[PDB]
């Protein structure tokens, strides 16, 4: 209990599609963060942190549910 | 890097 | 390319509260999985899977978005 940095370093304040996108996952305020953190594995290999900050985001994010649902 | 298209980033720190 | 399971083989039959719930997570139907599956994780640090299959899960997950979102 001394010093604990959130799960998202930086976040991708850059629009992209959806298309990348195979998993999703959010973590809630930690003990670690106080406060929300979308993030996303890329079909390139590696992870990718999203800032629901932004409207592409919430869209782009948006469909990945609304396409893992109709599936 | 090829699963791209002509796009994800082109930097990486957003490792969880 | 042989044999591959989904990542959710089984789910929770008991409806809970998101106050358990501190990580979301959601995996699309994969190259293990021709489907859509919701897992998500206890702050105890225990791993689980729901069923879209249910009412209440769509609850109980709908109101972990709406909280780490007001968050």
């Amino acid at each position: 209990a001394k010093e604990l940095r959130c799960q998202c370093i930086k976040t991708y304040s850059k629009p992209f599609h959806p298309k990348f996108i195979k998993e999703l996952r959010v973590i809630e305020s930690g003990p670690h963060c106080a406060n929300t953190e979308i993030i996303v594995k890329l079909s390139d290999g590696r992870e990718l942190c999203l800032d629901p900050k932004e409207n592409w985001v919430q869209r782009v994010v948006e469909k990945f549910l609304k396409r893992a649902e109709n599936s | 890097m090829w699963d791209f298209d002509d796009m994800p980033p082109a930097d990486e720190d957003y490792s969880p």
